[PDB]
Parts: structure tokens; C-alpha cells; sequence
């Protein structure tokens, strides 16, 4: 016989025909999947009295355990089974309720914001319901569904209950972001944004996906704070960190102005760095898991040799600050000393008037001040070999993967911002964000500036052509610009940055896949012109969308501080060496855009930044950001089993892909980064990669570490994020 | 591990 | 190991067919000349063509001057110094003859009792008794010691083979069987407490644990409420987890479901309860504590073993003749072999217990196109194991008509006209629907009337040596690989699984099984018919699990699955390294 | 090693 | 260790001169009434003035219901399993009464003999016999083997 414990307490005989029928439904359109294999593996685990939801989990997992590169479609079988189960969990049936009824219920339970029912009429919800296609849930892969259920879908984290399904999340994210639009255009924007996200053309960050539609207003995940050389500013910085990490934001901290140990901050940078770390870790599990920051300082800082070794495992605890990452700031002069085999002179920023400012804003003034102060024997200073300093930095980068580089001259010569007014003096956690900041005197100082950036990405694999970006750019720019007015600001100085500059950071995912389907590779220069073409279209259309938004709604209050205001474009200021590695012409009318920006301005001081992705890429079954995949099958541990995800269209594209460790070296990838950077407003989370087994005696030579660093600089690369070393 | 050997003459060629 | 030889000089004196004909000639030597040479020929043909397998002591010794053939002894220790001493003495005697021992020491009272000093120092003494005739007091000599899960000292007992810890708290060179019943499992499922008691403080509870679950429940809940009784409470989750953690890290903390051993059993538990097992967890026989090595009122259980080679029979009705041959050969050996301890002679002569199992089960499944992991073998296994038990019972019933039922036949459930098909775990009905093909109702009346020569016939033991002789897969186990490898002074010894050429895809290798469920269902199905128990393994490949760690949830679910399908015991847990 | 995590609610379902 | 007491509750029940007079009274109890009380007085005077000393089992136990006073046992083992077993059994019995043991095991035949496996595993077995009634199989229980 064999019995089943129904969803409450009742019991019925098992329905094996019903199970077969749901598997048959889930397998429709799929290839190389065996329903009977899934049935065999799951049914052997059933016992007399088995809970109904346990039957479901069992069959889902049985399908999931069969995901491989030879049978990739199990990704979809398992996904659809999971979707089916989640419909039953949320709705007690497969068909979702009408959208109005769902929203009314969720508002009653306090799960959705009641502003939704204020801002839209029942009639408007009925209309939005006609936009919805619940069958787009059948397009998710298994790992996508696990990401949705673990972090996106509104749920009870106490009791395990899930309350919504993916198309309700998508329609309601759209409804909330466009809620203030005039009724003449509102529902058209909603439908269009809904179609863009639910078909994976546009990707949003986790705080937006989990939160927009709910009572929260916490959506800021990326904050940049500059610390001044005073106890008051050190305190304010610490306070602002604590506030933002309790909301789970990643932090970029500029602490390079703090004066060196021994100065007339007599006790040095390090004890303040340690204090920034505990601020970052203040809201973390056991003061370690969660809470993340990258801290920035100049390469010529008097304490630099101590700073460089802060994450090194060995050493005295007093000399170590291991649970933050670091960005070392470098300009042409530092590199020139290396190439010439000369000395670098180290200074405390307190002893060298105008030098810190000049480092970022004015290279000729920096050179003049720097050589001057090097000769003045009244100034406290230290000389080190440029080779030895660079080597130490690269050694620490190599062993941790987490000593980063910012080329601060590139961040300011090729930039949306005038550096005499609004210099870029740091980056964020992940090294793609490059925005102005001002030190705080007090957590509530209204003259400070903390930079924030709202993120999204275009899915390069879901567009049939580049002119689709016109509409996607309109949608993404408008959705994020509206979010700036919607979200909360716990620190006044952060509200100032966001309201003043209205900075956005829209990037890409599925770049590897896109190259593969165009028959190009990373390593050999075959992708150079295609990347030029692609990234031109992104920036042009982003700029066009923001320019139109400015005509309609006003330029951002501090638009006059941008190079954009002076009729300067990214195509005017890029590193010239790029001309030697691509010859793609501009296909769009940048001269017309230039005049329109001069005249109407931009709604947003920045539009583009190339961030890493993991979670949003997984939802789309996209390759992450601009990165080559390590392999064809990605693997994740979970409480629900081993989660596998196969790269998109492995079946037809396996030879077209170039896997990370298949690249003979970093040159081709860095040339692509340089080409992308021609057009990108902010920066790019660029990795370097080294396989020891490609090198004599399995050791990566310092010569190659430095040559790649120099190559990055020469092609105008603004930042370097992770160094990955293959173990193997 | 890495190889800290640096040819300082090879570097001087490079053009930033 | 088999052929008669000079172990000093290296000389070999015989060849395999002389061994086989002479084993047959010796075992059937007392038969009337009217049938004698016919039995000899038939038994000779069965063994030399690999249809029946015998243990090493029989193969090396029957034909030679020795009478030492007992390899499997079960000794129950009472809660007294005299019984502790007698038990130790009997162990020493039997390990000098190279027998494996099952020791029940769960009656010894806990540390702190009005055995003031505890179980452990007595366990240590049993170990040196077991190791007393071993090379450097370690190589050779093997025992499994049994105790109840509710024993007051259980948390100390559970960790006895753990590598770290004080030497005084460790007894590492014996294995352990933890005894569990439905009530213990119910506490786990309900997230409740288990109460630990010394067996000396709880009148009738130890006895009831094995013999009468409703009386156990009544006594147990009573004593849990009586605050005059010394006791300790532990979380069932924590206790079960600790046991499973020790099972996982050593592979050698075993389980006996003592209710199953007594509700589904050849023996009436009010008279002759099963309260322990042997070294390898397939033997389940009654015992009584000794007062003295030579106590004539003690009972030590012995069992004579053999196996049918499932790969050498063309069909199941061949088992009729093989069962006649195997039952008769082993029954004759009971009268032939020596008994160094009177209480062991009592068990053997009183109950005449046999343990006939199988080898080549994996191969048999493969050639029938079935697998372990997916339920495809359920009905075939039901059919196969019905035939084994039916024909074993039939052979022993005929032997009883001819020679007499065993002296203590009246203590069996068999005597009351109860059969294995009457008492099996009902849940088995949900996982097989094979009908009975044999006339069990006719057999029932014949057993009621003429009895059995032997109180038990069937037990599923591990094999290694006898399987190798036949080039059979071992016991009921899937092979780890297609080629087995052994070190020797003569080189690397390889053995390929039978009919690899035609069957390589039909085989299901141990680590190819997605999990333990299908195998445990087969074990449960086998156990429907088996008189004693089965040396059932559990297996886990870390690389099938997130972060390479086997979850406790899965360890406990498999344990529960075993229980639900009426599995009596769990032997080795194998963890793949890789 | 093993994962000692035990969901006590999942167990309660089982029917001995 | 000497005075009769409750080891559970901490209560002491006697004083030293009662111990001494009663040890004397018990040991000389079978003497004819003609000499008995004279021996008692004289033995009492000898012990309570420290001229004669007695072992702890006598001092703690003679006067009480116990008859366990043997603290010193010598057991010779023969070269057979039966004698090895008997020796082990006798050790266990005597160490549960807290006696020290002298064990002669020098007759056990050597490793390799036609006790094929040697003396040591039997010595190990004598040790666990000696330690069988000891706290955590170590504290208490003492033997010298010859």
C-alpha cells in the first residue's frame, strides 16, 4: 500500500501516478533527462507515513543530484520541481492568486508595504496582473531557484514559510520603483521594467530584490567613507561604519591621511586601522563572519611597509589587521621610480603641505611638491628602493590575493569628475566604484560627503543586439534613479552624496558567454574590437538615458562638478595606448550627445561600473561579471545538497568557451579591461590570475607580477582587485 | 610560493 | 590455509579434491552403509563444484587429528566476580582455539553502586582475556562486547575506542554492540529524554528489555518517576548522536535491535531470550551466565556455519538437495567436535544451532539484471530467501523425523507452530509483493509434529576466505571494485569479479550506490526469512555530501530505516576515503 | 568528519 | 581509616581506646575464662601504649561484622591455561578485598614454544586482574610479579 502524511495531519495512500505526472510536466521540452531514473532514486527513500513536503524535497534532490555537463537539462527539471513545490508552499496550489488578492493578503500580514495599495488602485493591479507571465518561473535553473528561495523571496525566516513567487517579486519591484510616475506613463514603465527583469535582461542587487515591495527602506550596500587626520573624524568614520555594517553594506575606507607613527597619531595608523576593523566586524556573528571593508592608503605613506604586511599570517598581533582588505594607491611617478631602478621617498601626509591633494588631483604639481620635499632635509622622510617596495606589495598581493591597486592618476585624468573640485581618492570594497568623498567631523556633520552607489547590470547573453540597450538603459537608469529618492539615509553626509551626485553603477554579466557565442576569446586579442563596440553602446545609451531623464526631471544638483558639464566625454580622456590594440570606430553620434549633455546635463554624475556578481549571475544562469568561468560546472555546498550549475549552452559552446586556467596569461584579459575602461565612468573589478604549474619550479616570478601590473597601467586600468592563484 | 628575482634592466624598457 | 602441510618445513601433503572427499567422508562416517557413500558422493560434488562453502576450521581440520572446529562463541556475563571470572576463563580457553567471541557484559552494575568501581576495568580484563593468545597481545583474538543504551555508564562505554583520552578510560581492541529497542527510538523521534539506570537498581528491567516491550515500558516509566532510584537523564538526540559519531569514526560501534531479535525469532523470549550477538553481528542465540568455568547450569552459545553459493546454482529448487546436504553435514559435526567448556556443550547439544548463509549475492543480482540501490531486487530477494529458509527448515524437519528433534526444541517458537512468515516486520509488505511459492502450511504441521533437528538454520555472515575459493563476491555485499587486491609474500594477489567480461555493466559497485536505502530494504527482506541475523553494513562516501561531511541527519535516518524494515543488527559502517 | 547538525522536527515525522 | 564511622554521612562512632580494647576482646574471645581477660588487658596495654602495631585491616575491621583481614597473598602460576585462569580468578577475588599480590609467573613458557605467543599477553591479563577493582582501572590494586 504505502501511506503519506498530508500537509497538516491527515493520511492518504501514495499517489504514484500524480508524482509521475508532475515529473512528466517538469521534463517537457527537455533533453537527456530520465523521469524513470528520478523516480527510482527518490521512491527508494519513501517510507510508510512520509510527509508530503518530504516527498517533494526528495524528488527535487533526486533530479538535482543528476545535474552534469552531459545532462545539463536536469538543472531545469529540478528547478521546475522546486518551483512547483514552492507554489504549493506559498499558495496551497500551483496557480498563483490574482495579484490584487496576493498584495492585500501580504499587506495584512505586514510582509508588503501598504504604500503599494495606496499608490495603485485595484484596477491598476488587475492591469499589472495581465503583464505577468507565471510560466517565466519555468525558465530558472536549479541554482537560480535555490538563490531565490534562500535570499530573494519574501518568507518567514523563523518558521520556514515562503509567501511569494518570483513573478510577484518582479512585478512589485517594478511597481514600487515607478510608483511616482504620472499615470500617463506609469504602467507602461512597470510592464517594460517587469519584462526586462523577468526575462533576465537586467539584473539587480540582492537588497533590491529581497526588499523593494517590503516595509524596509534599507537598500544601500556600497559605501565610501574618507577619514580625516583627527580624532573627531576617526570617531565619526567609525560611527558611520558601524551604522552601515548593521545594514550589511560593504565599506571602502580611505585612511591614508592619518599621520604616521612618531609625528608631533603620535602612536600611528595601525591602532586606528584595528579600530576600523572592529567597527566593520561590530555586527558580525562571532566578530568575523560578515562585515567587509577595503581600506586605502598611498604607496608613499611613511608607514607603508608596516601597512603592506597587515594581513600576513605570521607576526605580532599588534602589527596585524587581517580581516580587512587593502588598496595601495599609486601614480605614474611611483612606477617611473620602479622602471628607473630609483628610490621612493616615504612621507607622513602631515609633514608635506599639498602633496596628498596633488597625488590625486594634479600629477605635475605632485611631481613638483614631491621632488621639492625629497630635497628638503628639514622634512621627516625615509628612502626605500622602488624595486623592494613594489616587490613587497606584490608578494603580499600574491600570498593573500587581497592587497589591491588603485592607479589614482587614471582615476582622475579619465573621470566623470573635475579633480580640482571633486577628486576620486579611494574606491569601495570590490574596487569598481570611484566617487568623491569628504571627511566627517562628527557622524552627523552636514559638510562631510559619504559616497553611495546604486548598482545593476545588463545581461549580455540575453540581448539579441546592442540597440536593445537603448530601452534597457532607459529602464535601468530610471528604476535606480527613483530608488535614490525611495531609500533611507542613516548618515546625513551619505544623503548629501546621493542627492548631490545621484551616482549609479550599471555593469554587465554573462560577458564570457557573449564572447563564446561570438566566437571570441579572452587571451588572444580576438575580442578587442567587439568589446570596444559593445562597451561604446553601453556607455552611449546609459548617457543618453540619463541625459533624457535630466531634460525631464532636472540634472543632479552637483552636475556642475563633473567633466561632463564642461562638454568632456570618456572618448576624449581615455589612455591613448588603447589606439594600438583596437581600431573599432565609434558607431554612435557622440558629438550630438556632447551638446545635449552640455545643454541639459545628466540626471546622474556616473552611470557605469563593472562589479563582480555571484548571486545575480546565478539567477540568470549567467557567467559572472566579466570573468571567464573556472570550469563548465560550478559547485556550491548547501543544507539541501550539492548545488550544481552548468555554464549556459555548454551543449553547443563547450569549445567556444575559454576557461580561466586555459588563458596562457593575463595580457588579453587586461587589454579587454583597458578597452572597457575607455567607456566606463567608474572602474572595473579586474582580477589577475596565475597558475604556478605554467612556471619553472612551480613558482610565479616577480618579474611577471610586475610586468602585468605595468601592462594594466599602460592600458589605463584604474584598479586591480583579486589576484587568484590556482592551487593545482 | 613566488620567485622574487627581479631583472631591473628588463623593466627599464617599458613605456608607461 | 586449507591444505594439510608442514608449517615448519613448507611441505604440502594433499590436493584440493582429497580435502573435499575426506571432509565428506568424515562428516558422514556414522551414516548407515545403506546411505553413507551416497551422501559422501553428493556432499563431495556440492563442495568441489562450489555450491556449498564451509568455514576455514572445517576445511583445514576435518580429516586431521584435531577436534577444534568452534569459531563462534557467545558468552553472557552475570553481575558477580564469580561470573566475571568464569567468563574470562571461558574466553581465554576459546581464543586459544582461535574463536571469535561475542560478550554480553551489560548486566555488570555501574560505577558508584553499593562493581563499586565500574564496568570499564572489567571490560579491560575481558580484552586481555581475548588478546591472551595473540602475537604481541594485539594481532589476532577478536571480540564484540554488548550493553544496553540505557546503561548508566553508556556515555563512557560509547567512547571506549576513541583514539584520544586517558588510557584508563579506553578499551580499544574490542568492538561494541549498543542494544536498542522501540522506546529508545521513540524518545529520539519525540525529542525527549532517555533515562540511564544501573541494571542492579531496576528490578525486572534488564529482562524485560529483551523479552517483553510492554513490561519494559511499564517498568521503565515507573522507575523514571521513582526518585529513590539512582538515575541520569540525557537528551535522546545527544545520546544517539554520540553513538553514531563513534560508529562513524571507528566503523565499529554496532547496533542490535533487541526487540526485533525477540519478536521475530526461533526462540520463545519468556524462556530462551536472545540478549546478544557474536563478533560479526549475524548470530542471535540464547545464553546463560556461568558461576564457574565448569558450571553445568550456564549456557554458552555456539554456531556451526556454512553458505550456499547463489552463483553456482542454476535454479532455486537445487536448494532442496543442498539444504539436505548442508544441514546433515553440520549437524553431524556438532557430535564430532570437542567442547572445552561444559556450558558450550550444553548450548550445542540442547539447541543444535546452525547458521547457513549465502555468498555470491552481488553476482546473482547482476546475472538477473537487478541492482541493490533502486528496489529492482526486492521481489527476487523475497523469492530467493523464501526458498533458502523453506528448504533449510524442510531438511531439518526431515532430519528430526529420522534422528530426533533437538533436546530443547520445546523452547522454540517453532514448537508452538510459529514460523518466520508469521512474525516478520509488517512494513515489509510495502516494499515487496512477491507471493510465497512454497507450501508453508504443510511445513508448519510437520514441524509442530516432528520438530526440527536444529533450533536455528540461517544466518548471513561475512565471508572473505570462502568467497575467494569460489571466486564469489563476499556474502551479501556489493564489491568495492572489479578487481580485488591482496598483499602476500608471493606477490600482489589479484582477483577479478566473476564474469566481469559479460557482466561489468550489470554489477553495481559499492560506491556506485546513491545511498543505503535499497540495500537496507534487501536486508529487511532477507530478514523476513532468516532465523538469526545478518551482518549488514552501512556505507557513506563523503564526496556525495556538501563540504565532504556526512550529516548526522542521514546517519540517523538510515538507522531509523533499518529499524522500520525490521533489521536486527548493524555491523560495519564503511566510510570511503576518497 | 561528520556534520552533527540535527533537525529534530524532520525526525518526528518518521514512523517506526 | 581506623575508627568505625559512616563514610556516607561523615559520622564517627568510636574512639581509639574502644578500638583497642575491642580488637583485644575479639582476638582472645575463645580463650578459657581462666586466662582470657588477662590476655585482653595485657594485649590492650601493649597496643594502646604503642609497643605492638597492627595492620590497617585489623585495626579498621576486628570488632566489626567483616571477616576480611588478608592483605598479603602469594600465588604461583603453572604453565597451563587452566592455571593461568585460576591465578587470574584468585587475584580478582583477593584484590576486591584490597590485598596486595605477589605473582610467580616464571614457569610460563617463552614466546615461540611448541604460550606459543609468550609471557607478556598473560602478564597483561594478570595486570587487568589486579586492576579489576580499581577506581578507573589504575588507582589501587597492587602486585609484584616474579
Amino acid at each position: 500500500n504505502l501511506l503519506v502524511t498530508k500537509r497538516d495531519g491527515s493520511t492518504e495512500r501514495i499517489n504514484l501516478d500524480k508524482i509521475h505526472r508532475v515529473l512528466d510536466w517538469a521534463a517537457e521540452g527537455l533533453h537527456n533527462v530520465s523521469i524513470s531514473q528520478v523516480e527510482l532514486r527518490s521512491h527508494i527513500q519513501f517510507y510508510d507515513g512520509i510527509k508530503t513536503s518530504d516527498i517533494h524535497e526528495t524528488i527535487i534532490k533526486a533530479a538535482a543530484d543528476l545535474i552534469s555537463r552531459d545532462a545539463p537539462d536536469y538543472q531545469y527539471l529540478a528547478a521546475r520541481l522546486a518551483i512547483f513545490h514552492l507554489r504549493k508552499k506559498a499558495y496551497g496550489q500551483f496557480e498563483p492568486p490574482a495579484l490584487y488578492d496576493h498584495v492585500v493578503k501580504m499587506v495584512e500580514m505586514g510582509k508588503y508595504d501598504n504604500h503599494l495599495l495606496e499608490d495603485y488602485t485595484e484596477e491598476e493591479f488587475k492591469q499589472m496582473d495581465t503583464f505577468i507571465d507565471h510560466d517565466r518561473d519555468m525558465t530558472f535553473s536549479y541554482a537560480a531557484v535555490k538563490q531565490l528561495e534562500g535570499k530573494y523571496l519574501v518568507q518567514n525566516r523563523v518558521t520556514g514559510e515562503i509567501y511569494e513567487s518570483a513573478q510577484f517579486l518582479y512585478i512589485l519591484v517594478a511597481a514600487c520603483l515607478f510608483s511616482n510616475y504620472p499615470r500617463e506613463t506609469r504602467l507602461q514603465y512597470v510592464k517594460r521594467f517587469y519584462d526586462a527583469v523577468s526575462t533576465f535582461k537586467i539584473s539587480l542587487p540582492t537588497p533590491i530584490m529581497s526588499g523593494v515591495r517590503t516595509p524596509t527602506r534599507q537598500f544601500s550596500s556600497c559605501v565610501l567613507i574618507e577619514c580625516g587626520d583627527s580624532l573627531d573624524s576617526i570617531n565619526a568614520t567609525s560611527s558611520a561604519i558601524v551604522k552601515y555594517v548593521s545594514q550589511r553594506a560593504g565599506i571602502g575606507i580611505n585612511a591614508g591621511r592619518i599621520r604616521a607613527l612618531g609625528s608631533p597619531f603620535h602612536t600611528g595608523c595601525i591602532p586606528f586601522y584595528k579600530h576600523f576593523q572592529t567597527a566593520v566586524k561590530s555586527c558580525s556573528q562571532g566578530g568575523v563572519r560578515g562585515g567587509a571593508a577595503t581600506l586605502f592608503y598611498p604607496m608613499w605613506h611613511l608607514e607603508v611597509e608596516s601597512l603592506l604586511v597587515l594581513k600576513n599570517n605570521r607576526g605580532v598581533e599588534g602589527n596585524r589587521v587581517r580581516h580587512m582588505d587593502y588598496g595601495v594607491q599609486i601614480n605614474k611617478l611611483m612606477y617611473t621610480r620602479l622602471l628607473k631602478g630609483e628610490d621612493i621617498t616615504l612621507f607622513s601626509p602631515s609633514d608635506v603641505p599639498g602633496l596628498y591633494d596633488a597625488f590625486f588631483a594634479d600629477q605635475e604639481e605632485f611631481e613638483r611638491l614631491y621632488t621639492k620635499y625629497e630635497k628638503d632635509d628639514s622634512i621627516r622622510k625615509q628612502r626605500v628602493k622602488a624595486v623592494e617596495l613594489f616587490s613587497l606589495m606584490m608578494q603580499e598581493r600574491a600570498s593573500t590575493g587581497r592587497i589591491y591597486i588603485q592607479n589614482v592618476d587614471h582615476c582622475n585624468t579619465h573621470s566623470p569628475f573635475d579633480p580640482a573640485i571633486a577628486p576620486v581618492r579611494q574606491s569601495n570594497l570590490c574596487l569598481e566604484i570611484a566617487l568623491p568623498t569628504k571627511p566627517l567631523n562628527d557622524v552627523n556633520d552636514e559638510n562631510g560627503e559619504i559616497a553611495l552607489c546604486t548598482l545593476s547590470a545588463f545581461n549580455l547573453g540575453a540581448i539579441n543586439n546592442l540597440d536593445e540597450l537603448e530601452e534597457l538603459a532607459i529602464l535601468a537608469v530610471r528604476a535606480l534613479d527613483a530608488l535614490l529618492d525611495y531609500q533611507d539615509y542613516p548618515i546625513p553626509a551619505a544623503k548629501r552624496g546621493a542627492m548631490g551626485r545621484r551616482t549609479l553603477g550599471i555593469g554587465v554579466i554573462n560577458f564570457a558567454y557573449y564572447l563564446a557565442k561570438h566566437g571570441k576569446r579572452y587571451s588572444d586579442g580576438s575580442a578587442n574590437n567587439l568589446t570596444h563596440k559593445t562597451f561604446e553602446a553601453i556607455q552611449y545609451y546609459l548617457l543618453k538615458a540619463s541625459n533624457e531623464l535630466a531634460k525631464e526631471q532636472g540634472a543632479c544638483p552637483w552636475f556642475n562638478e563633473t567633466t561632463y558639464a564642461k562638454g568632456i566625454l570618456p572618448i576624449d580622456t581615455y589612455k591613448k595606448d588603447l589606439d594600438t590594440i583596437a581600431n573599432e570606430p565609434l558607431h554612435y553620434d557622440w558629438e550630438a550627445l556632447r551638446e545635449s549633455i552640455k545643454t541639459h546635463g545628466l540626471r546622474n554624475s556616473t552611470l557605469s561600473a563593472l562589479m563582480p556578481s555571484e548571486t545575480s549571475s546565478q539567477i540568470s544562469n549567467a557567467t559572472n561579471g566579466i570573468e571567464p568561468p573556472r570550469g563548465y560546472v560550478s559547485i556550491k555546498a548547501s543544507k539541501d545538497g550539492i548545488l550544481r550549475q552548468v555554464v549556459p549552452d555548454y551543449e553547443h559552446l563547450h569549445d567556444a568557451y575559454e576557461l580561466l586556467w586555459e588563458m596562457p596569461g593575463n595580457d588579453g584579459y587586461l587589454q579587454l579591461v583597458g578597452i572597457m575602461q575607455k567607456f566606463i565612468d567608474q572602474s572595473i573589478s579586474a582580477n589577475t590570475n596565475y597558475d604556478p604549474s605554467r612556471f619553472p619550479s612551480g613558482k610565479v616570478p616577480m618579474q611577471q607580477l610586475l610586468k602585468d601590473l605595468l601592462t594594466a597601467y599602460k592600458f589605463g586600468v584604474k584598479t586591480l582587485y583579486y589576484q587568484n592563484t590556482r592551487d593545482g | 610560493q613566488i620567485d622574487s628575482e627581479v631583472d631591473t634592466d628588463d623593466l627599464s624598457n617599458f613605456q608607461l
